[PDB]
């Protein structure tokens, strides 16, 4: 069969984020609530494109956004951010439930210096609409042309013509 | 006598574990759930002698996607070319094949 | 038809039941010989 | 009924508590007004990704943020 | 080698079932099936399913071979060439097997068999907060009502059944 | 072999357009053959109960008789239902392929040369 | 036994066999054969004797191996196909497995050799219940899973039953080993047409368990299990020497009677097929099943055999035995063949 | 993997003391001492029987605790006390028709 | 690697559609070392 | 295909082809078919983990539950045998001939 296409390791180039699962849990919910346009630009295309090949350009957003994201933390709130995820990252589950004092210092100081509201219970959940320029995807599984069915029946069911015709059966 | 009672009186016994396409809890995919998807939205309502000849190419890519058997065959003769140049040492395998450059995430 | 094979064949019995074709004997004693120690005891146990 | 029911008390009270702690647990769920919770806290934890929707332009209903007023909401949830 | 861990599990189920299908005793065959039931339990656990395989350990070696153990203690009385013979033939008929397929890559018995390790055929993603096994079989209350009840009509009819024909009259 | 049609809709004894179809006569000679084998099942029953064959149980005899017309003529009914539903098929699948079913040209005897075989 | 448990133990016979006939799924087709065994090998063992003991060990045997072949070609089939719709079968490897599982099932030669012992070691409506209704639900999977069925293995599996049931059945004094070598000849007869017509298939099967019926109600009313002493209804109830007469001779195939209906529809839609030889050779066979049941017509019906004494004391009593659907079954299996374009309604 | 390591320590450990406790009780030597079908009972297997049963009907029991948590509840508290109803049934036909007698 | 080997085409689908099939284990980590395909394929199996 | 289902599949013929030649005992017998069992549990639950088929992980369960209790049938139609006989023999299961 064909070729695979694959792109370039030059198209695969972004500047990661390097920072462990502990930084981003600790960092989820205003993540969720701040970068949100991209992320759901991302997964929207993700889901109707079905294929990772058509979404680099929206995962190279994603990742630079994040990075916006916590240069935006560094810059007003680096302290109780790095207090906050030290204490979410001694927990071997990483519960948010051992952790509400330092949660509470990094949301204060991320509602006053930032103006950041973290999300309620319920709203990271919520199914969201989102407006794009893309092109929605005609035939997403390169689906080729569905076999012709085969003919219905159609008429008015006329008796049959000398009845059973089974060797002399007159009926 | 396939007594097609289930179609009669509406009631689902059993043809929710009768595919891998089918509706799954929490929405989990089958890995074969775009092939199987294909290959009965092919043949579905032409009946089975015309879906053998017309659906072939949909399932045999599903039966290609199940088993992997050219997968695993192409990867087959890549290790053994890939085995034999090393062994004749006409080849080099590179860094990133080797464990020495620092995994992307 | 007879055979030299199916020779010694009988026919089955008419109500098709066939012939069927005991109890335990225990010899006991008190487990720890603290206090009584000098019991003998056969049994016929029945399970 | 009562002279047959204290007297499969005085001689099994076993199967009393069998049955009786059997027929809470049938006919308690029905009659339990939090029965309707524990649906609604199971299909309100959210386990797969809530995939987003192409905005067509008229679904009023559906937000375009998490933290938009409409939309499904779990105050319910936080208050109980 | 340790690519190759349920491979070599299998060929330990295998080495068992001509073990105990040769059959020595019903004693020494209840303990190679009690072994071989061990080593696929071990298969079944390496390719993520643990609670199957601990089905495997509670249900089929916890009560069934149990129950056999017991039977067969109430049957047999405490105290081959064939027996031996018939392993050493299947030992061998399997280690020729083993070796072509480890040496060509490639074997057809009746199917053809790839000789790598069977890591390969893996998915390379997550499940999330979820074992995909554990939902499954916990959609047999939400889903397999129809299996459950039969399945439990089958059940109250074989303690029904064992009740009549062990009776007697 | 008529299996994929009564597939779309399972299970009914007499589909809504086996209503199109004339339904047997109640003087159906087919019908009367079955009301002759209740009597006959009648006179049997009276019979291996050692009763007097045609005297006894005329309300028994008269039940099987009923019975048997009463189930036959839902199985004639079907009956005909089929056969009809045979030839709609065929009639439908000759009107589509009219490359499979040429009409043929018919020479009459004057061209036809056939070998004569004398009895001699 | 308990009449409750009774009733109980047979609804779940008969609910195994239509949970194999209507499940679309293969677990649900496995879980029937299981529920139908698990439920039947109580009414093999209703007398509590060796001989039933027996029977009902070997009928576990064959009836378990065949239940695992089975699982193992719907297992095959989820390999080569990923689904699990009873349906063709996508493997000839699962096709072969499960054809050689349901002719485990079906007791057809070569894996007959369970059914005259079985039949023997049981009583007579316990043998009715296995030659009449355990024959359903493997001809049910047969009739939908013939797209993928293999020919020459079907056929193989059809004369080689047709032929070892013929010549089974010369030996046999006892009543039971004789209707079970029938039953082998006539599920090779079945399974023959099947991948010609089924519809065929479906009128050999009714007009065998009509004619089977009738056979073992006519014994049971008689309570004869041998040649021998179905020998002595003569001079106890002539009409029924009359009846296991015509039902004798229906079941042997003589026009004008019903028994003739399904192998003369069976040469019929085996020569549309261009196949001569084959239903020559099976119409050619079938007059061994002929002979044997000429045999029983000599011994019951044609010929008045020795009695004894004790015979008089039984003429004063009747039979108060419920002879179910007796004249309805015995008119069924003769006087049927003037309605033989009635196979319609099985299409 | 750290469980099959420590599979194979217990096991290790238990086959040293069991090899301990048959040969070193052999060191001293000692004199050497020169001087000199069960019958079956049908409830014993009627209880492994039952066991048997009953650990299937567990076996269907045992996903509960992860069937709790689907969204059609009604059906699944509909199914798990029909499974533990049809559990109980087994052991009242197992009371009533002398099954739990002598071991009862 | 597959330059030697005659009618090699390099990045053959083994599938005829055009569509993205997600990739095995195997043709991940096909090339890799085994400690690599060890820690990929086992590795939360084998975790604790 | 892939190099497990060989050995799970050999496997399953082994305890066949144990089943289709008996020895002595009828247990021996028991043994090899819920051996067969064994083997098609691990087959069906290799594929269906495999392929993450969700709703057939429940099949092997089902699977399970009604060979072992088909197991309990056949434990005791050997133990009536046992009762009548004395032994397990399938020797012993000769009535049925005549
Ligand atoms: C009709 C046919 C079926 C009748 C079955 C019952 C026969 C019976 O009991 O007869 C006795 C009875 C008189 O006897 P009885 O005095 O009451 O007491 C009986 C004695 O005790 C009898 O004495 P015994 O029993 O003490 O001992 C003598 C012994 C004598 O027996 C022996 O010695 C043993 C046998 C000797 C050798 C075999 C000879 C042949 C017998 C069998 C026939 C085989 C060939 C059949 C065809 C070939 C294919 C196989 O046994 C008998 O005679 C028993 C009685 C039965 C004799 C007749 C047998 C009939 C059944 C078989 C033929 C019909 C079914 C098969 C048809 C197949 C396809 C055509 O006979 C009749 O009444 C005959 C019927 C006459 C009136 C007919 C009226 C017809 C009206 C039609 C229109 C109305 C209906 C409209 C319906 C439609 C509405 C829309
Ligand atoms: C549709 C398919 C129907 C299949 C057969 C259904 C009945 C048999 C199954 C159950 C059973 O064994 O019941 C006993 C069975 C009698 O069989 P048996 O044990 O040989 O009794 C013989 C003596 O006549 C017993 O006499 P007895 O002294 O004890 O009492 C007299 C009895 C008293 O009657 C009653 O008690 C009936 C009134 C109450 C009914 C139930 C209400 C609840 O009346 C009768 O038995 C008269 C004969 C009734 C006809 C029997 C055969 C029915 C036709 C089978 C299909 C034939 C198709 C031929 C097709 C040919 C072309 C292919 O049936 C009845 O007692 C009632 C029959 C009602 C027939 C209705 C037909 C249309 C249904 C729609
Ligand atoms: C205003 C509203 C009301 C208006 C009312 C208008 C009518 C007024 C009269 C009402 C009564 C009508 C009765 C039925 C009509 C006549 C049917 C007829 O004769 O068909 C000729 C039919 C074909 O001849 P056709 O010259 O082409 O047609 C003349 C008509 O146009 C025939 O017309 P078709 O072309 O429409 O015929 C249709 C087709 C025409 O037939 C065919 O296409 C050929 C296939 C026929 C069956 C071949 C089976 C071969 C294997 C079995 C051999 C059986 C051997 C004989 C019996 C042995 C002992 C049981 O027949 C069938 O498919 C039915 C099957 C045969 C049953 C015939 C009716 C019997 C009713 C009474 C039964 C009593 C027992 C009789 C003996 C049982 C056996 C018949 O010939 C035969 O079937 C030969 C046998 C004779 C039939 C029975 C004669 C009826 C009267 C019997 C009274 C005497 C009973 C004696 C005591 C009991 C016996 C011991
Ligand atoms: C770690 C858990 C606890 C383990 C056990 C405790 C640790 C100690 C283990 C060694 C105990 C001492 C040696 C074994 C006992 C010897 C007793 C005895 O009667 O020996 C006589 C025996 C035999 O003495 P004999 O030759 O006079 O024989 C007497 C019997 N007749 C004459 C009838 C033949 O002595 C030995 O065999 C010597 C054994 C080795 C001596 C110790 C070496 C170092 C062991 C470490
Ligand atoms: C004995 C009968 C016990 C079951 C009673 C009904 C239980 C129930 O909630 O069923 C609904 C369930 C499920 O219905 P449901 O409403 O949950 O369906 C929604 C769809 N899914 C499952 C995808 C979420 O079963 C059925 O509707 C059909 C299966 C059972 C049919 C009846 C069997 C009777 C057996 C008699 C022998
Ligand atoms: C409806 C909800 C669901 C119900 C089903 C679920 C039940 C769960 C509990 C499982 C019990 C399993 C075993 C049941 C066996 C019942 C039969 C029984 O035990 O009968 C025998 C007993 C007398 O005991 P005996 O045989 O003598 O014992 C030897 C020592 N003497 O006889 C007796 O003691 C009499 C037993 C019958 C009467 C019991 C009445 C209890 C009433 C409690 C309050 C009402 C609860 C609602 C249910 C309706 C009860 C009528
Ligand atoms: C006497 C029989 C009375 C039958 C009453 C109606 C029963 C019913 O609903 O039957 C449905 C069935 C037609 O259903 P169908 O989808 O054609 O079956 C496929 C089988 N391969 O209809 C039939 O099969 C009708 C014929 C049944 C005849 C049984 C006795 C011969
Ligand atoms: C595509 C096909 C779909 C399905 C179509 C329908 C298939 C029907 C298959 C019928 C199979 C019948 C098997 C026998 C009945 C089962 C129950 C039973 O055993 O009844 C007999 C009963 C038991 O009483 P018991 O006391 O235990 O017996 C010893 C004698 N004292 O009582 C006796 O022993 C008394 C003696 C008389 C018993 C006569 C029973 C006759 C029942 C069958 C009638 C004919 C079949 C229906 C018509 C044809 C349908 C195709
Ligand atoms: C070719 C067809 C057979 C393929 C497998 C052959 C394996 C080798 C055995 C050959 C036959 C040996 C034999 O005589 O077996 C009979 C034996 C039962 O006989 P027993 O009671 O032990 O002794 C009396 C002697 N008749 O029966 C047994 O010992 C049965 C043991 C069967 C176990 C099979 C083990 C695997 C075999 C290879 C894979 C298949």
């Amino acid at each position: 069969p064909g070729i695979v296409e694959l792109p370039s390791l030059e198209d695969l180039k972004v500047q990661e984020v390097k920072v462990s699962s502990s930084v981003l849990k600790a960092a989820a919910h205003h993540y969720g609530a701040q970068c949100d346009k991209p992320n759901k630009e991302f997964m929207l295309c993700r889901w109707e494109e079905k294929d990772p090949r058509r979404c680099l350009e929206e995962g190279k957003l994603v990742n630079q956004c994040a990075l916006e994201f916590f240069r935006q933390i560094k810059r007003h709130c680096a302290e109780p951010f790095t207090e906050y995820w030290t204490c979410i990252d001694y927990s071997g589950l990483q519960l948010f439930r051992r952790c509400r004092k330092e949660q509470a210092q990094f949301d204060k100081c991320v509602l006053d210096k930032l103006g950041w509201v973290r999300p309620d219970l319920g709203e990271l959940s919520k199914v969201t609409k989102v407006k794009t320029d893309r092109p929605l995807p005609e035939n997403p599984y390169h689906s080729r042309a569905r076999p012709e069915p085969n003919p219905e029946v159609e008429g008015d069911l006329k008796p049959a013509r000398h009845g059973s015709r089974l060797f002399f059966w007159t009926m | 006598p396939f007594f097609d009672v289930q179609k009669k009186l509406g009631v689902d016994l059993d043809h929710w574990m009768t595919i891998q396409s089918a509706e799954q809890p929490h929405r989990i995919p089958a890995r074969c759930h775009a092939f199987e998807k294909e290959w009965i939205e092919c043949a579905h309502g032409i009946g089975s002698i015309r879906a053998e000849k017309e659906c072939k190419i949909e399932f045999e890519d599903f039966r290609e996607c199940l088993l992997r058997q050219k997968t695993m065959k192409r990867l087959n003769a890549i290790k053994r070319q890939r085995d034999k140049l090393i062994k004749e040492g006409k080849y080099t395998p590179p860094p990133h094949h080797s464990g020495q450059e620092d995994l992307r995430p | 038809y007879p055979t030299k094979e199916t020779a010694h064949w009988k026919p089955p019995p008419w109500n098709d039941v066939d012939p069927p074709k005991s109890n335990l004997t225990l010899n006991f004693g008190p487990q720890h010989p603290a206090a009584h120690g000098v019991l003998r005891l056969v049994m016929e146990l029945s399970g | 009924v009562a002279a047959f029911l204290k007297n499969v008390w005085a001689k099994e009270p076993v199967l009393v508590a069998s049955f009786a702690i059997a027929g809470l647990a049938v006919i308690l769920p029905t009659l339990s007004p939090y029965t309707k919770y524990s649906l609604m806290i199971n299909r309100a934890t959210p386990y797969n990704y809530p995939v987003p929707l192409r905005d067509d332009g008229n679904m009023p209903d559906v937000p375009s943020h998490p933290q938009d007023p409409q939309g499904p909401s779990l105050e319910w949830l936080k208050r109980l | 080698m340790m690519t190759y861990i349920v491979f070599i599990l299998s060929i330990i189920f295998v080495m068992g079932f001509v073990g105990f299908s040769s059959k020595p005793s019903p004693i020494y065959g209840g303990l190679g099936l009690i072994v071989s039931g061990g080593v696929g339990c071990g298969i079944v656990l390496n390719f993520g399913g643990s609670f199957l395989g601990l089905m495997v350990f509670l249900i089929y070696l916890g009560g069934m071979m149990v129950v056999f153990g017991y039977t067969t203690a109430m049957a047999t009385e405490q105290y081959n060439k064939v027996v031996l013979g018939t392993f050493i033939t299947g030992l061998l008929m399997e280690f020729l097997m083993v070796y072509y397929v480890l040496k060509d890559k490639e074997v057809e018995i009746v199917f053809k068999f790839n000789g790598m390790g069977d890591w390969v055929i893996y998915d390379t993603g997550d499940s999330g907060f979820f074992s995909e096994e554990a939902m499954g079989i916990a959609a047999l209350y939400s889903y397999g009502t129809w299996l459950v009840i039969v399945t439990g009509w089958s059940l109250l009819i074989g303690v029904v059944v064992i009740m009549e024909i062990t009776r007697g009259n | 072999m008529m299996t994929g049609r009564q597939a779309r809709a399972p299970l009914q004894f007499l589909p809504d357009e086996a209503r199109s179809l004339p339904p047997p006569k109640l003087t159906d000679p087919r019908l009367a053959y079955i009301g002759f084998l209740g009597y006959c099942s009648g006179l049997i029953d009276n019979a291996i109960r050692r009763r007097p064959v045609l005297s006894a149980g005329l309300h028994r005899q008269f039940l099987y008789i009923t019975s048997f017309v009463f189930v036959g003529y839902y199985l004639l009914k079907r009956q005909d239902y089929m056969y009809a539903v045979r030839d709609h098929d065929m009639f439908s699948y000759i009107k589509s392929h009219p490359e499979d079913f040429p009409e043929k040209d018919k020479k009459t005897y004057r061209e036809v040369f056939e070998e004569f075989h004398p009895v001699r | 036994m308990n009449p409750i448990i009774l009733i109980i133990i047979l609804m779940t016979v008969m609910l195994g066999t239509i949970i194999v006939m209507i499940s679309t799924h293969w677990l649900l087709i496995w879980i029937g054969f299981e529920m139908n065994m698990l439920a039947i090998i109580p009414i093999m063992m209703k007398k509590h004797n060796p001989r039933a003991t027996e029977a009902s060990t070997k009928y576990f045997l064959t009836q378990s191996t065949a239940s695992m072949l089975l699982m193992m070609a719907i297992i095959i089939n989820l390999m080569f196909s990923g689904q699990w719709t009873v349906m063709k079968l996508f493997n000839p490897m699962a096709s072969m497995l499960m054809t050689m599982a349901l002719a485990m099932k079906l007791g057809m030669a070569p894996f007959h050799f369970w059914v005259p012992e079985v039949t023997q070691g049981i009583p007579l409506s316990s043998g009715l219940i296995l030659l009449t209704w355990q024959k359903l639900a493997p001809m049910s999977v047969l009739y939908q899973i013939l797209p993928s069925i293999n020919l020459d293995l079907i056929l193989t599996l059809s004369i080689l039953s047709i032929t070892i049931g013929g010549w089974g059945g010369l030996n046999q004094t006892q009543l039971r080993k004789i209707m079970a070598y029938s039953s082998i000849a006539h599920m090779g007869w079945m399974t023959a047409v099947l991948l010609y017509n089924p519809t065929m298939t479906l009128l050999n099967l009714i007009i065998y368990i009509i004619m089977t019926s009738t056979m073992f109600t006519l014994f049971m009313a008689n309570s004869t299990t041998t040649t021998l002493s179905l020998s002595h209804t003569w001079n106890k109830a002539p009409i029924m020497t009359i009846l296991v007469l015509i039902t004798l001779l229906s079941m042997g195939g003589l026009p004008p009677l019903s028994g003739f209906m399904p192998k003369w529809m069976i040469i019929q839609e085996m020569t549309k097929n261009d196949s001569i030889i084959l239903p020559t050779l099976m119409a050619i066979t079938a007059l061994l099943n002929l002979y044997f049941y000429m045999r029983l017509t000599y011994s019951t019906a044609l010929t008045m055999f020795p009695s004894t004494n004790n015979m008089k004391m039984k003429w004063q009593f009747p039979t108060t035995k419920r002879m179910t659907l007796l004249p309805t079954m015995t008119v069924l299996s003769t006087m049927l063949l003037p309605l033989t374009p009635i196979l319609s309604i099985l299409e | 993997m750290n469980l099959m390591i420590t599979l194979l320590t217990n096991f290790t450990l238990a086959t040293l003391l069991v090899t301990i406790a048959f040969w070193l009780p052999q060191l001293n030597v000692y004199s050497e001492k020169t001087s000199p079908r069960l019958p079956f009972s049908m409830k014993f297997f009627l209880v492994a029987i039952t066991f048997l049963l009953f650990d299937l009907e567990i076996a269907l029991l045992l996903p509960l605790p992860w069937a709790s948590q689907t969204t059609n509840l009604n059906t699944m508290l509909t199914m798990a006390l029909l499974l533990i109803f049809l559990l109980a049934v087994s052991l009242a036909y197992e009371w009533t028709q002398k099954g739990l007698e002598w071991t009862e | 690697i597959m330059k030697d080997v005659p009618g090699w085409k390099v990045g053959e689908s083994v599938f005829h559609t055009t569509r993205w099939v997600t990739p095995m284990m195997g043709e991940l980590y096909g090339l890799r070392t085994g400690e690599e395909i060890l820690s990929s394929t086992y590795g939360f199996i084998w975790y604790t | 295909m892939s190099l497990v289902y060989m050995n799970i599949m050999m496997a399953f013929t082994v305890s066949l082809t144990g089943l289709l030649m008996y020895r002595s005992h009828l247990m021996s017998s028991l043994l090899c078919l819920e051996g067969m069992m064994l083997s098609l549990f691990i087959l069906a639950t290799l594929m269906i983990l495999n392929s993450h088929f969700t709703l057939a992980s429940m099949m092997p369960i089902i699977l399970l539950v009604f060979a072992a209790c088909e197991a309990a049938l056949g434990l005791s139609l050997l133990v009536m045998v046992s009762n009548t006989y004395g032994t397990d023999y399938v020797q012993n299961l000769n009535l049925l001939q005549c």
